[PDB]
């Protein structure tokens, strides 16, 4: 989940 | 020296990563072990941004970004302090801060480990491997990194094509000396994989004796499939 | 086209051999693994005879040419069932007289395994691998071993250079409308090497727990 | 040492 979410992440 | 796809990969170059081990109190396995797994840590932040900016990479599922990362994340890590300690002797460059030598693998119980990986550093080394190269290596192991869940295999392995096309265009490009070297860079692969799962088992091992403080994305990487 | 070391390794590509169970014995999971190791065993003397066939193999010193065997072994002999197992499914054919489907897996604890051997024998059915490539990657596999103890670099590096130069011819001949395909078989060596030591490290454990007898090549060869 | 003998030894098919 924080592999996910840093995956979702930006720019 | 241009080829699109690889100048992508080079986005996170030059890297920089420091330790800054504390002098105040004698070094023990358990703190080394606790620096590497802290490095870790961090450079797993720098290697998911990186793969992003990897052409097809954001494309695809997150599940099947996740997939990849989940097998290929040892394999870059170990890659990327294989690079960094191309210019140094029978030690390893885990940060520019943070050199192991053989008596300081054996206080952290990891001179097994840190021997394969220079053994990998060594056949680097007469090969002379480039920053180029090193990038797309990484990109082809993530791409290539076998997973056994991956949703979209097509556009996997359309991945997998399009970076191993760039290493021959690089290769056809840059060393016409020798109209092999892709498929001896690709050949260097093998000991990769085997040297990323001594890795992961030794430091799930660590994980499991549980006297190591480890952070949250190491410990999702370790834990994961 | 025509190619002189593929034509060599297609030649040295040695006779079938079978397990032989005894059907006395009830069907336990120390049988299965009693019968494998025999079998392991046998497929041993095959595989030191057939390295002598590959050309430049003999030209090495024997302290390399025992390396080599050493760290390749189990990649030839797993290699080895996942050719034999290209006309199945699902199934490994360890002999001829010997195949394993899933449930046989289970009741003998080689699931994980032999599940990954399966997902090498998909890939190279999904790029259908001819006899030709075959022979020549379970040659570079044995040249590609990775083994520590290497005297002669240079020679190893010369016996990887020759292997590795033919299957580019040979996919260069008959293989020109996938101009990556060599790198693409080169690709696979990798989940080869994972599924060896997954396989060492399993039967290492059953050695270990000493309720399966060895023959003893077998044993040498697992303890390096 | 059976490795070696066996590298020395002859194959007999
Ligand atoms: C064995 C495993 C637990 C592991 C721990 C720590 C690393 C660190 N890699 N750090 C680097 O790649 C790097 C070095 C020096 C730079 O200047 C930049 C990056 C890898 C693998």
């Amino acid at each position: 989940s924080l592999l996910l979410h840093l995956l979702k992440s930006q720019t | 020296p241009y080829n699109k796809i690889v100048s992508h990969l080079l986005v996170a170059e030059p890297e920089k990563i420091y330790a800054m081990p504390d002098p105040t109190v004698p070094d023990s396995d358990i703190k080394a072990l606790t620096t590497l797994c802290d490095l870790a840590d961090r450079e797993l932040v720098v290697i998911i941004g990186w793969a992003k900016h990897i052409p097809g990479f954001s494309t695809l599922s997150l599940a099947d970004q996740m997939s990849l990362l989940q097998s290929a994340w040892m394999e870059i890590l170990i890659l990327g302090v294989v690079y960094r300690s191309l210019s140094f002797e029978d030690e390893l460059v885990y940060a520019d801060d943070y050199i192991m030598d053989e008596d300081q693998s054996k206080l952290a119980g990891l001179l097994d480990l840190n021997n394969a990986i220079l053994q990998l550093v060594k056949k680097y080394k007469s090969m002379k491997l480039e920053k180029e190269e090193f990038v797309t290596l990484k990109a082809i192991a993530l791409a290539n990194s076998d997973s056994m869940h991956i949703e979209d295999v097509e556009a996997v392995q359309k991945l997998q094509d399009v970076l191993h096309e760039a290493l021959q265009d690089y290769e056809a490009g840059q060393h016409m000396e020798d109209p092999r070297r892709a498929g001896k860079m690709l050949m260097t692969l093998p000991l990769l994989r085997q040297t990323s799962t001594k890795a992961v088992q030794h430091f799930y091992n660590i994980k499991l004796e549980g006297k190591v403080p480890m952070h949250k994305l190491f410990l999702e990487m370790l834990e994961a499939k």
